[PDB]
């Protein structure tokens, strides 16, 4: 997994940069890759997060309390943010 | 201009189309038009400092996706000008 910046809470980034390989494995689409990976970061982190996997899409809206990052995997991206 | 999916309310639904066709129009990249979308919608809605915690979301671009849970009743996600933009309240 890789990252374009960061601004967040790194342990909890850098926990996720590599259990989202969990999810990478277990689903098939981008769309059920993004939902079986932030269903398990709100399981394990918190209940508040927010989380758009996937390419081709961009955003610049303001972020959370202590999480902000865009974060890649081979070119499939996260944009995430608490 | 077309949209694909929201649920919010008519008049904030039309306003946010147009003001997102004011955009679309006027603004050219992703980060340009996701700028001027989340800073101009943020006029005809108004920002109650409560304790509730809310918030834009800006996705202008070709082909990404997501579905999560987010705020119930409030929040569009269309599909114009070649480019879908969703836009959501933070949960």
């Amino acid at each position: 997994a890789v990252i374009k910046n960061a601004d967040m809470s790194e342990e909890m980034q850098a926990d996720a940069v590599d259990c989202a390989t969990q999810a990478l494995e277990k689903y098939n689409i981008e769309k059920d890759i993004a939902a079986y990976i932030k269903k398990e970061f709100d399981r394990k982190h918190n209940p508040t997060w927010h989380c758009i996997v996937g390419r081709n899409f961009g955003s610049y809206v303001t972020h959370e309390t202590k999480h902000f990052i865009y974060f890649y995997l081979g070119q499939v991206a996260i944009l995430l943010f608490k | 201009y077309k949209i694909i999916t929201s649920y919010m309310p008519e008049s904030f639904e039309q306003d946010a189309v147009q003001i997102a066709l004011i955009a679309v129009d006027k603004y050219r990249q992703l980060k340009d038009i996701a700028f001027y979308i989340k800073h101009e919608y943020d006029k005809k809605y108004p920002g109650s400092g409560k304790a509730t915690e809310g918030v834009y979301h800006c996705i202008v671009g070709k082909s990404f996706a997501s579905a999560v849970s987010h705020e119930t009743r409030q929040f569009i996600h269309m599909k114009v000008d070649t480019y879908h933009v969703i836009l959501w309240k933070s949960k």
